[PDB]
């Protein structure tokens, strides 16, 4: 199927007509999204299947056909874009300056960014084009503003 | 059955619209990869 590097949406067709389910990563052959998008199940591309390969719940994460390939960081200091794929809209960047999660095990950049859980796997990336971690997994804040991590994974 | 549809090529865009705030929150991670607010 279709293997080009690049920003794809995640569809089922089990609910009513076509659905946006999620969004992910396609990089070095590898495809990347966020564990609650797929459940970690297969899927198609075209007539060509997409096995998991590598999975946590806990970071929220999941690849197929390979290892998870990205690995650049949030310098923790410059402004980022959110390159967004909402359900039924074109890709659209979106620039901010990240928040901070701070946990017990360490800081973790934050985009104060909204828009439909469909969304969950856009790509937030660095002045290079870089990959620095994917959209999708967080918070409600008291005024009702929905707060993502920048989730990253390990590369091996 | 789920499917993939690619939506774009992975670049920085110049005079993209810029917006958010950055918020320092303190937060707790789960085993089921979930966040919640600590207070
Ligand atoms: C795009 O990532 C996600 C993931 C889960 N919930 C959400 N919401 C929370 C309530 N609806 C708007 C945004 N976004």
């Amino acid at each position: 199927g279709e293997t080009t590097d690049g920003v794809y949406r995640v569809m089922t067709r089990r609910l009513l007509g076509s659905t946006q389910v999620g969004v992910g990563v396609m990089q070095e052959g590898v495809f990347h999204t966020m564990w609650h998008v797929t459940k970690g199940a297969a899927l198609r591309s075209g007539e060509g299947r997409l096995d998991p390969y590598w999975g946590d719940v806990k970071q929220d994460l999941v690849s197929y056909c390979g290892p998870w390939k990205l690995d650049a960081a949030w310098d923790g200091l410059s402004e980022v874009q959110l390159l967004a794929v909402p359900p039924g809209e074109r890709a659209k960047n979106i620039q901010t300056l990240p928040g901070i999660f701070k946990t017990k095990d360490g800081d973790i950049g934050a985009v104060a960014l909204d828009y439909p859980a469909g969304t969950s796997g856009s790509p937030i990336l660095d002045k290079c084009g870089r990959v620095i971690g994917l959209y999708g997994n967080g918070v409600v804040i008291k005024n009702g503003s929905y707060v993502s991590a920048i989730t990253q994974g390990k590369r091996e | 059955d789920m499917y993939i549809e690619r939506a774009g090529d992975i670049t920085w865009e110049k005079d993209a619209e810029v917006t958010g705030n950055s918020p320092r929150l303190d937060v707790a991670l789960d085993e089921s990869g979930d966040f919640s607010l600590v207070e």
